[PDB]
RNA sequence: CUCUGUCGUGCUGAGGAAUCCCUAGUAAGCGCAAGUCAUCAGCUUGCGUUGAUUACGUCCCUGCCCUUUGUACACACCGCCCGUCGCUACUACCGAU
RNA sequence: CGCAAGGCUGAAAAAUUGACGGAAGGGCACCACCAGGGGUGGAGCCUGCG
């Protein structure tokens, strides 16, 4: 469920300003569910997914190579 | 080694299982047979009994638009559709798990819905004999069904549920009682008003009206309270007039009329009945102007009342063919043509060949009954301490004698010659009356429970409350010997015809066979899961079977043993209540047994798999594009008509199907089977990969198997020609999906960096002083070596 | 012998030498070697 | 065993159904020694000599074991297996005392 | 030396942790597949076992 989690987060970020998301204050912010730690967790996991998809594009250029080969024939 | 068999069964009109129906006949439920009476004369029309079934019956339903076909629902979870013309079960439905409780019929009678106590409500088709489907809500058991099509139902969790049938899921719910239980359901025949009876004596009233938006069909238009604050058993409406009936399992039935809710529903009449009613039902008579309320009451009775509308009168009753509370003792006459049956409240004596009552009496309580020789008079010892003497010929009361003061006569035995009787009462004594006048008394240490003589009248045997048996001589009353060895008090005894054996039944769930000379326990034997209540031999050894004996036990069992081999020669099923008494034949050819049922009875490849999945998906895609061509040319009716496995899985697209079949296998197996795949099916695979990347889902799986395929077939792809178009398409789609996903996740990580910097800004510090020493995560990471 | 086998199996007391952890000496409680 | 000659298939016939075993100094052929507190001369155990064919993959069949809990953290992957009951707490129900 | 050493008696459970499975996936096996080989089993001698 990583792609579905990222897109609604992507929709969540393009609808609300950064100052609002920063000054977000809710009374249930204590310990591990504090805003700093939650945002850090999302950032780290998204970094891992982003590195994976970068490797995927880098390997997906092979199809362009194969098309250029069939062009050469 | 002859066995026994159920042959006759009688003494019971409607039991405590629910749902009587009226047709001018009353159709009611015995233990396991569904029997049909006339009410005008007490003679029953017929009985419906299936030999394959032994479980009790608990729900009855009459098919609308067509009588003469009836639905019964048993305890095992089975439904039987009977006919009334011929008395056979035309069909059977065995789908539920346990305890059918409510039945309901369609307006056309093709569809039959059954709610059980396993909480599943199941609809049934009546022209294909299959279970249609299986609805499922209801945290706890369902108590009411109705057909509005639409379905209405209600269950013990105080839930009222309105189900669709076109799309098998619930449309609307409501909760009637907040902390209580919705117990009974009543629907007006025009489907406009619905009332639900809840446990506090409440009746909640609901108005009806005859999907993406907010749907609201049921409306709680209010609440009312009846008089009796009991568990309201049922609520039945009138088929024609504006009346209904509310009743709990109690002595009162409240009929109300239909004209706030406190105004629109008023109390018409409160009918008082003799005993606790189990199920009321409605009856309209052709040519009457009144309301035939037909009650079935738990104390074994049918009553039929007239109610006047714009007081009550007990018009008709069916009580004669059965006792009315609970049969406690049986004794059959010496010629074995009649028996006497003793119950709390009455005595009834019956002819066996006609299985029919001939005489009756009123007695208060009834512990023991026994006829005197010459089968003219019958003795009853009763709990108030009395012995009454009645007779068959004059049908009156002859004599009353106060044997014991306030102590129940637990044992009554006639001398084998037939000149005296012995009463063992709940006092510390036992009395000997000959005829009646007191010959002699016997003072014993504890309470006496049961006693019997020797068939050659030589010695008497009593069974006390000390968990002991004392056997005395008959001439003088000297203690001959005694039997111990039981942990709980002996409840019954019987000794053999030649006085060579005593069988003794305790409350310790076991019996003993004693040798009656020196009192040696020939065998202890445990044979019943509960307390063994009564035990009797068969007297006549002229068939060569005098050492055989029956044992009636509170776990609903008769067990037929032989003492010489010490072995159980038969097990007799057929009772569903804790059997209270039995008696044998003096010819020994049959026996009778009287239960708590208030009945008596008389007994005489992974690669190949994804290859096939690819082929199926490609054929489905060919059909979908051809159907798209058809609907493009004209909007006429042309069905897609896909594969039965697709329409069985639920009309998911072939892309979802092949995604499941590519996901299900482990990744090492994925590598191996994708290697196994031949080049012929590679174009199909490339088509599906193009369609995945077009409708992006599982793009890492998409990419990894596309790369595996291209690298293990790179020379064939560059030499082929047809792959050019499909590979252009898959390159464009994969690049579009990867660019989209990479852009979104890069936006996410950039926005997260910005908001984390702003959070650090907001949370840096406020005061400023000499101490900036106050300005991270740590993990443990123990390593063993 | 069959009865002695039945007695042992019911009131199970087998004389099997049991697999001891290899580092009971230096690690008596046997803590897990990961996140703590 | 090798080499050398004389002679030429001539009661002068290499083991069915089944079942068992065997994968490198292994099968098999060959003899010599010893007789070791139990066993073994109708034999047993040593010791040397000659020394191949065919697999050395596979869980398809036949089975056996184990995963679906634990026992370690990085990359990397995987993603809530399923059924019938027992036992326990609570809830109300049924009918005798 | 004393206790042990007086017969309601007469042969054939625990469980919030338990009982039995099923489907998938692995690993191993000349008691499995595969390729070959060799015995015994045919006739006679006999130890042994029943």
């Amino acid at each position: 469920t990583a792609p579905v989690a990222q897109r609604v987060l992507w929709a969540l970020f393009k609808s609300h300003p950064a100052n609002k998301l920063s000054s977000l204050s809710v009374k249930g912010a204590r310990g591990h569910k504090s805003l700093n730690e939650v945002l850090d967790a999302i950032k780290v996991y998204t970094e891992r997914h982003y590195k994976r998809i970068e490797e995927l594009v880098d390997e997906s250029y092979l199809v362009e190579y194969t098309l250029r080969e069939m062009d050469a024939l | 080694y002859l066995k026994f068999e159920p042959s006759k069964s009688f003494g019971v009109v409607v039991s405590s299982n629910s749902n009587l129906v009226w047709s001018g006949q009353a159709i009611v439920a015995a233990n396991e047979e569904v029997l049909v009476w006339d009410i005008k004369k007490g003679e029953l029309l017929s009985r419906w009994r299936d030999e394959n079934c032994k479980f009790r019956v608990t729900a009855i339903a009459q098919s609308r638009t067509d009588p003469d076909v009836f639905a019964v629902g048993y305890e095992d979870g089975s439904i039987r559709l009977w006919d009334s013309k011929i008395a056979t079960s035309v069909v059977s439905f065995n789908g539920h798990k346990s305890a059918i409780t409510v039945l309901a019929f369609d307006k056309t009678g093709v569809r039959l819905a059954s709610g059980s106590k396993d909480t599943d409500i199941i609809v049934w088709d009546l022209v294909a004999e299959v279970g249609q489907y299986k609805l499922r809500g209801h945290k706890d058991q369902v108590t009411g069904l109705y057909f509005i099509g639409f379905l209405l139902t209600t269950g013990k969790d105080s839930l009222i549920k309105l189900w669709d049938l076109s799309s098998r899921h619930c449309i609307e719910t409501h909760v009637a009682q907040a902390n209580g239980e919705c117990w009974a359901l009543g629907v007006s025949p025009d489907f406009t008003g619905c009332i639900t009876a809840g446990n506090d004596g409440e009746i909640t009233v609901w108005a009806l009206d005859a999907l993406s938006q907010s749907v609201n069909f049921l409306q709680n238009r209010g609440t009312l309270h009846r008089s009796s604050k009991e568990r309201a058993a049922e609520v039945v409406f009138h088929p024609l007039r504006d009346y209904f009936a509310v009743h709990g399992v109690e002595k009162s039935v409240e009929i109300w009329r239909i004209r706030e809710v406190s105004d629109v529903f008023v109390q018409h009449v409160i009918v008082r009945t003799t005993g606790k009613v189990r199920s009321v039902d409605w009856a309209l008579n052709p040519g009457v102007k009144d309301l035939q309320l037909l009650v079935g009451g738990t104390n074994n009775l049918l009553e039929l009342y007239n109610i006047v509308g714009k007081d009550y009168n007990k018009a008709l009753a069916v009580e004669l063919p059965g006792h009315r509370t609970d049969i406690r003792s049986v004794a059959i006459s010496s010629d074995d043509k009649m028996l006497a049956s003793a119950a709390n409240g009455s005595l009834k004596i019956w002819n066996i060949k006609t299985q029919q009552c001939i005489r009756t009496f009123d007695c208060g309580y009834a512990l023991c009954c026994a006829f005197l020789p010459g089968d003219k008079v019958v003795i009853v010892g009763t709990k108030e301490g009395e012995l009454q003497l009645y007779d068959v010929a004059s049908a009156s009361l002859l004599e009353t004698v106060n044997a014991h003061d306030g102590h129940a006569v637990w044992a009554l035995q006639v001398h084998p010659d037939g000149r005296s009787v012995v009463s063992g009462g709940a006092d510390k004594t036992a009395k000997f009356w000959d005829f009646l006048v007191q010959s002699r008394i016997l003072k014993v240490s504890d309470d006496i429970l049961s006693l019997r003589f020797s068939p050659d009248a030589r010695l008497l045997a009593v069974a006390l409350l000390d968990s002991t048996v004392k056997v005395f001589f008959n001439d003088t009353l000297k203690l001959y010997l005694n039997l111990y060895g039981h942990k709980l008090p002996v409840l019954s005894m019987d000794i053999s015809y030649d006085s060579k054996l005593i069988v003794t039944s305790s409350a310790d769930k076991n019996i003993r066979i004693w040798g009656l000379d020196f009192g040696d326990c020939h065998k202890a034997l445990f044979g019943h899961q509960d307390s063994i209540l009564q035990v009797a031999f068969i007297p006549h050894n002229s068939d060569g079977n005098g050492h055989y004996f029956f044992s009636a036990s509170k776990d609903r069992t008769i067990k037929y043993w032989d003492a010489d081999k010490f072995e159980q020669i038969q097990r007799i099923d057929g009772h569903h209540g804790e059997i209270w008494a039995l008696a044998v034949s003096h010819s020994g050819r049959f026996l009778v047994s009287a239960s708590h049922d208030k009945s008596i009875r008389v007994w005489e490849m992974a690669g190949e798999r994804i290859a096939e999945a690819l082929e199926l998906g490609m054929t489905d895609l060919n059909t979908i594009r051809e159907w798209e061509e058809a609907r493009q040319i004209n909007p006429n009716i042309a069905p897609p008509q896909r594969n039965p496995i697709f329409v069985a899985l639920g009309n998911i697209p072939a892309e979802t199907y092949v995604l499941n079949t590519l996901q299900k296998i482990k990744p090492a197996s994925l590598h191996d089977a994708l290697l196994v795949l031949p080049f012929s099916t590679i174009p199909s695979l490339l088509t599906f990969l193009n369609l995945f990347a077009q409708r992006e889902l599982n793009v890492p799986l998409t990419c990894r198997i596309l790369f595996f395929v291209l690298k293990t077939h790179h020379k064939q792809i560059v030499a082929s020609r047809t792959m050019r178009a499909t590979l252009e398409k898959v390159r464009a789609n994969l690049r579009a999906a990867l660019r989209r996903q990479k852009d979104e996740m890069g936006f996410n990580i950039a926005a997260l960096k910005v908001v984390s910097m702003q959070l650090r800004d907001k949370s840096v510090r406020e005061y400023v002083d000499e101490t900036w020493e106050e300005k991270v995560r740590k993990r443990a990471f123990a390593s063993l070596s | 012998i069959e009865e002695l086998i039945k007695r042992r199996i019911l009131a199970g007391e087998f004389d099997e030498v049991l697999r001891r952890r290899p580092d009971m000496f230096g690690n008596p409680h046997g803590v897990r070697r990961g996140l703590v």
